[PDB]
């Protein structure tokens, strides 16, 4: 697939931003849609994920209670509402997807803490800056 | 029905799984071992309300219909109950559809973690095939 996202930008601490992402090239999947981020000079890390089927959500402890991931599985899109943003949230945010249609139930949150394992598709990256 | 190792191997071979999509018979036997311990009546409930069924623990939000999650897919076009039968035909036919869509057996995480790269032929060793 090809993932394209929009939204983000710069905002003052305590502010809010909403990221959007659309997948193109799928016919059945994806199975998972999620968000990862990479701060300056750091390794990429997971932020949130959602199962296209069922809508179960998963979040990194660093964003629990402030971020909310949602989707529109019929249109292969995913969203990330970011409230109570802080300077430490500044980073390049990536939309990602897992195209594998697992046989048994698969928790999309698995890839969040495993270096994005399973997520085979990635967006180009969208800057989020919190002053 | 709880199959014996060789009994299941023989049934899977009769149903054409040996070397299906490039996976020798042992891969399938090993996958069934770690998914259901060879029990056709194995089921597991998930947080989204879906259920995994049978020897290969096939999920109801994608592959079969159990009516418990309206709007879900039924890619194998079968009632999930068919996956619990002592007759493994339905499970085999669905597994063939799953493994042939482009992800191979990686669709079964248990297979990837416990079977992939091992001496899978060992699972059919000593069997009358």
């Amino acid at each position: 697939v090809q993932l394209q996202a929009s939204g983000g930008g710069s905002v003052q601490a305590g502010g809010s931003l909403r990221l959007s992402c659309a997948a193109s090239g799928y016919t059945i999947g994806p199975y998972c849609m999620g968000w990862f981020r990479q701060a300056p000079g750091k390794e990429r890390e997971g932020v949130a994920a959602i199962n296209s089927g069922g809508g179960s959500t998963y979040y990194a402890d660093s964003v629990k209670g402030r971020f909310t991931i949602s989707q529109d599985n019929a249109k292969n899109t995913v969203y990330l509402l970011m409230n109570s943003l802080e300077p430490e949230d500044t980073a390049i945010y990536y939309c990602a997807a897992d195209s594998t249609i697992y046989a048994s139930y698969y928790e999309c949150g698995h890839g969040l803490s495993t270096g994005g394992y399973g997520y085979d598709s990635w967006g180009q990256g969208t800057q989020v800056t919190v002053s | 029905k709880v199959f014996g190792r060789c009994e299941l191997a023989a049934a899977m071979k009769r149903h054409g799984l040996d070397n299906y999509r490039g996976y020798s018979l042992g891969n399938w036997v090993c996958a069934a071992k770690f998914e259901s311990n060879f029990n056709t009546q194995a089921t597991n409930r998930n947080t989204d309300g879906s259920t995994d069924y049978g020897i290969l623990q096939i999920n109801s939000r994608w592959w079969c219909n159990d009516g418990r999650t309206p709007g879900s897919r039924n890619l194998c076009n079968i009632p999930c109950s068919a996956l619990l039968s002592s007759d493994i035909t339905a499970s085999v036919n669905c597994a063939k559809k799953i493994v042939s869509d482009g992800n191979g057996m990686n669709a079964w995480v248990a297979w990837r973690n416990r079977c992939k790269g091992t001496d899978v032929q060992a699972w059919i060793r000593g069997c009358r095939l």
